[PDB]
RNA sequence: UCGGCUCGUGCGUCGAUGAAGAACGCAGCAGCUGCGAGAAUUAAUGUGAAUUGCAGGACACAUUGAUUUCGCACUUGCGGCCCCGGGCCGGGGCUACG
RNA sequence: AUCCUUCGAUGUCGGCUCUUCACCCACUAAUAGGGAACGUGAGCUGGGUUUAGACCGUCGUGAGACAGGUUAGUUUUACCCUACUGAUGAUGUAUGUGCUUGGCUGAGGAGCCAAUGGGGCGAAGCUACCAUCUGUG
RNA sequence: GUGCCAGGUGGGGAGUUUGACUGGGGCGGUAC
RNA sequence: GAAUGGAUGAACGAGAUUCCCACUGUCCCUACCUACUAUCCAGCGAAACCACAGCCAAGGGAACGGGCUUGGCGGAAUCAG
RNA sequence: CCUCUGGCAUGUUGGAACAAUGUAGGUAAGGGAAGUCGGCAAGCCGGAUCCGUAACUUCGGGAUAAGGAUUGGCUCUAAGG
RNA sequence: CGAAAGACUAACGAACCAUCUAGUAGCUGGUUCCCUCCGGGGCCGCUGCGGUGAGCCUUGAAGCCUAGGGCGCGGGCCCGGGUGGAGCCGCCGCAGGUGCAGAUCUUGGUGGUAGUAGCAAAUAUUCAAACGAGCUUUGAAGGCCGAGUGGAGAAGGGUU
RNA sequence: AGAGGCGUGAAACCGUU
RNA sequence: GGGGCCCAAGUCCUUCUGACGAGGCGCCCGUGGCGGUGGAGGCGGUAG
RNA sequence: AGCAUAUUAGUCAGCGGAGGAGAAG
């Protein structure tokens, strides 16, 4: 991992790797989950599969779309992404269960560490007039999270 | 109405495969030109099974003797 | 409406058309990992 | 589930094209994997009716026309020959 | 680096007794490779206890002993002659040009 | 007149829109003259001009030529940066109601289909110098 | 008529050429 | 300008031209309505192009700068056009 | 154009909204080609029945020339095997 | 071959394929280390060979990384540290396919563009249940195709 | 396995501190 | 002229290592000083 | 330094026929 724990005892891991979900968005989403006590971050991406909440785009907002909600992060750019929030859900579920595993308190937990990294991207084809073809890449992502005791 | 239109009608083949050389070579000789190399060396002597000519640098490797055998025990 | 040997040919072609078998990925010195497939749609016969 | 091979035996079977899969007995049906005639016999798979297309208004107005009617300057459109 | 390239040496052996080449087929469980309905090989000789991805060879202890298709025509189309067997069917041998 | 820039391309006449010329008819108060890459083609158009088809005249033995005439001839791309127009934001404690054609629901009462079936009248809203509203020390 | 040579004809066909300078090039001109 | 054909003359022509009737949003002079887009969201997801970049005035300069000179000035990140 | 037998799920997705610009349709008072290179496109006409039909002509045509009237529903009459 | 447009001859004013062929080009483009002198020197660098260093190395070679310490006008080099796992270098000579930023260079990889253009031709979907971790199936509606979006073949495909 | 069906593992580019 | 099977000498002491190195005896063979085996003259080989 | 003789070149491509060498003598 980047930035092994502080306290390694106090502390949980979750990896995963080739994720079929795109990295500017889960980027952004784990960007946004920083920090946050892990039932809030889990309240948060249930609320951004529900609309209620938002993601801030701020690095890749090219073409973004404006939302009442990106004002409660100080930005004028958010979005809702489904399937970034439900990949997260899914390796914070797996984190706590580390945790349990280990005797730690759940209802203590920081996300103390997120990383999403580019996967190597999966190649399919898109025809295009004139007789050409072109690349239609997905970007997966590898993500890593560290959550710690803190309380 | 050249190109993709056109392209639509290919039902008729014209070639199929033959008999002798197995492509998709009636002339007793086969044909062989020295303008491509390449395809000469696509086909020749040692490109197939040599089911024959094997056989016979093995013999010629021993004088092509034949009507004996080794010694018996 | 086909010949013996077109259809003789389509049955070669078909038992060609198989994955290997899994135990001989467990030989010695061996470097296969996949098969040489051909698809109906995808790649055409030679004919 | 899935019951394409029970539809299509059920069409076969009973000469339709109309076949109604009773939508309580689809547990007792997707086991009839050949057995269709048994579940025709119990009531279990049925033809239904064809939808109708009554001829009563084309004989109403073939009377009407009969006594002359519909057939002035105002509805003719092909030519006397 | 179990491949090339270059130089040199010795030899210098195809085919109607049917070659080169092609097709198809053959393993207890695709390719390459090896083989031909005796088909992942038979016999013999030498060697000598293995083959191996997986159980499956009584390996006589004189361990004999592990390691096809490519007469007329090219559609399997159609013959003809002489024998053999079964009562038309099957088998064998022939039937190109110069 | 010159040939300094551009021939691995700076789209070229005019008009239209927005901040040739000439002649005549009419109105007006006046119908002044110009520039902006002869402003302006990823704004248009394509009548002219500058491909390939074809006709005529003249020229040429001929193939062919002619700011000589004639006819027909594909006008591509913005999602980038800036500019500009607007918009967030940064810093700083009536499908309404009649009528009607064809079809359909067994008929009627009631309806539906026909990429808005057609047609009459029509609320609201929008909208017209197609305002009997306002425009200054 | 055929074979061989000789003369003619032969843009049907073949190959090739169609100068330079030059207030762009062509026309003119020669300052070649 | 006379079969490099001259002249004409009904029918015919997705051929070229002129005028008239009728018709009309071509126009005066634009307005409203419908469908699909565009728009925003979930999912998916290219390409062209790219020295570095990207506010102007004038100056000089390969004689029409974006950068150089002298001035004007300059305030994150963006969205629809 | 609508339906029955037979078939299908709207043609590589869905949701919210209904700005501009667009693509495809509809309408527009008064005027009626003033637009434009040019009536471009699009709008007038359109089916049947009964009347009527010019110049010109190769006597065939032109010709549905042009122009006019009518057309529903219902109840009858007459004629036609 | 052409009812003639130089039209057509497997997306043409002389097809396509291979060879001659690395065809020729007074033309365009590119042409790789340092310092010195006028207007040659490299205890610079790379690869291999002959000698030499009683050279170095699993108590760690090459290679690679490094806001560590230095040397040289510089071509460059030395040392520290890391990780790496098997070879390597100095000096005297010899040899060469020996030094890149360009060539609309070749091959491979990767950006901004950009979560952007876009996923808009053919009228249209809705309710309930079932399976299931989570536009499918069944039933019921509403629709469409109506010389068909129906039922069967030929060519082609070859197991769909 | 800071060798995980892959020796070492640079640069461009990206994530995070 | 072919084919087959054979023929020298360390796995010695200490030690490094995950496992032919290093330090000794230089010990032993040598007409014999390429490969394999977890940097080898002391398993196949090589010389005769 | 054009080009036609020349050169390229008795060379590439094309056809026929071998041997362990051929051809020559």
């Amino acid at each position: 991992y980047s930035l092994d724990p502080e306290n390694p005892t106090k502390s949980c891991k979750s990896r995963g790797s080739n994720l079929r979900v795109h990295f500017k968005n889960t980027r952004e989403t784990a960007q946004a989950i920083k920090g946050m006590h892990i039932r809030k971050a889990t309240k948060y991406l249930k609320d951004v599969t529900l609309k209620k909440q938002c993601v801030p785009f701020r690095r890749y907002n090219g073409g973004v779309g404006r939302c009442a909600q990106a004002k409660q992060w100080g930005w004028t750019q958010g979005r809702w992404p489904k399937k970034s929030a439900e990949f997260l859900l899914h390796m914070l579920k797996n984190a706590e269960s580390n945790a349990e595993l280990k005797g730690l308190d759940v209802d203590s937990l920081v996300i103390e560490h997120i990383q999403v990294n580019k996967a190597p991207k999966m190649r399919r084809r898109t025809y295009r007039a004139h007789g050409r073809i072109n690349p239609y890449m997905s970007s997966p992502c590898h993500i890593e999270m560290i959550l710690t005791e803190k309380e | 109405t050249k190109g993709t239109s056109s392209f639509g009608k290919r039902r008729n083949k014209t070639h199929t495969l033959c008999r002798r050389c197995g492509s998709k070579c009636p002339a007793k000789r086969k044909r062989k030109y020295n303008w491509s190399a390449k395809a000469k060396r696509r086909n020749t002597t040692g490109t197939g099974r040599m089911r024959h000519l094997k056989i016979v640098y093995r013999r010629f490797r021993h004088g092509f003797r034949e009507g004996t055998t080794p010694k018996p025990k | 409406h086909k010949t013996f040997r077109i259809k003789r040919f389509l049955a070669k072609k078909q038992k060609q058309n198989r994955p290997i078998p899994q135990w001989i990925r467990m030989k010695t010195g061996n470097k296969i990992r996949y098969n040489k497939r051909r698809h109906w749609r995808r790649t055409k016969l030679g004919l | 589930s899935m019951l394409r091979l029970q539809k299509r035996l059920a069409s076969s079977v009973l000469r339709c094209g109309k076949v109604w899969l009773d939508p309580n007995e689809t547990n007792e049906i997707a086991n009839a994997n050949s057995q269709i005639r048994k579940l025709i016999k119990d009531g279990l798979i049925i033809r239904k009716p064809v939808t109708v297309h009554s001829r009563a208004r084309c004989r109403k107005n073939t009377l009407a026309r009969r006594k002359g009617r519909h057939m002035g300057i105002g509805k003719r459109k092909g030519t006397a020959n």
